[PDB]
């Protein structure tokens, strides 16, 4: 429960930006960052907990 | 014979000894590959001193380590197709060796 | 002999076939360790195919990689300071971990 | 005769026992580096007077200083891998010594 | 057993003392004194191991000092672990000699 | 009928250590230690390959080696583990050589 907390606050944290910007231009990007390399990210993800 | 026979059987613990030892270094090498994918692969939350913290048996610890990097590589297909169902809740084993010889495999090839 | 005494009995044996377990698991990842260690930082003569065809141990040979990260790693004042001298080749065991987890976060830093 | 050369013995016992005596003696210089490090590196709180008013053992004001220099300068990192685990809560002994004197070399090199 | 054992094990010490001492004896008193020739003269082990015990206390350690620690000028009965001191002082001699 | 089987299993790895034996004896010792003419001297199959592996040991092993791990000079009566030793050291002795 504790390492949830943690991600339900950085989640919150994201959606608020990400509620800014669908008022200000019309879409919102928030990336669910795992244990992954920069170059990984393009790869497609099956199952994973997010960092 | 006699004093000889009896340090030639010390000789044969001397051996089954070696034996011990091999087994471990096999289960060094198996338990070793495991942690190297569970650290460069998965979650901080799923290390060991917390796994443990919360109570599980280290067997436990690495079977789970299986199968979330078994979720994270190999496709749901390859999935059903090799362990034959969906979930791996209860596919720990020889398959799950087999599944983890394939995501490794599929780690290689993603590098 | 009575009930109680039976259930104690028991159990006590069981927690001690698991401790035995863990310590051979503890052991595993020891071996791995020094494995990587030695691959990834030592070079290729200090392999534990070639020290074994020297004829050493594996004790042996574990200590001696440790002692060679250790003076490749940790600086000479942090070894006269730890160990208490300069020389490392009488001070395997417990300093010697600890003088390995000086080398061990050295290169975490030195990343 | 026997009577002269047992009386010998007995007082070259009580020579090791004045030996024990230095040793402690010995003891009672490292307390006092210890409460230098304590006064140098720790906060006020943490005194002997106050610790003493809160009703704690010489020994137990000893163990809770090191405890905390350990934390204070010796990272994390090192700390789990020497006692092999990351509570030092239970930890105090030969390897709470080894880990003060990790300390000590922690600070001199910050310095 | 670990009686036995531990019984051999004190056989171990006082053989390792016996060694010590006859590779000492043997290079600084005599060839007279050799363990053969006392044994053909027959004299038990422990009295041939005194006996090159006390030679060597009247080889290294002065007569002020057998008089005054052990209280007599003859060594020939103050055997016991006054002449261990005895033989301690020998040692102690043939070191700074 | 696996009791058999296993007995059966011990009869052959036996019978390959003779056969080797014999081979390695009949081009390093002489044809005078042949199994024919040791049958018609009158020794059994077992004595025969024992003295083969004396011989071995008495040829490749140096009489001092011999002493050395036999413990004994004769090679005679040392039979067993000890033997197996000698004949072991012959092997290695006749890699080297």
């Amino acid at each position: 429960e504790v390492e949830l907390a943690r991600l339900k606050v950085q989640l919150k944290n994201a959606l608020l930006n990400c509620i800014i910007s669908y008022r200000f231009h019309g879409i919102g990007y928030v990336l669910v960052k795992t244990k992954d390399t920069l170059i990984d990210l393009e790869q497609p993800v099956n199952i994973e907990l997010p960092i | 014979l006699s004093i000889n026979e009896r340090i030639t059987k010390e000789l044969a613990e001397v051996e089954e000894r070696e034996r011990i030892e091999k087994q471990l270094l096999l289960e060094a090498e198996r338990i070793n590959e495991i942690d190297t994918l569970a650290k460069a692969h998965l979650s901080n939350h799923f290390n060991k001193e917390v796994l443990l913290a919360k109570g599980y048996t280290l067997k436990d610890i690495m079977q789970a380590q299986r199968r979330e990097l078994v979720r994270k590589f190999v496709p749901i297909e390859q999935i059903k197709a090799i362990a034959k169902v969906s979930d791996i809740s209860h596919i720990d084993g020889e398959i799950l060796e087999q599944l983890v010889s394939l995501a490794k495999v599929n780690i290689k090839l993603r590098k």
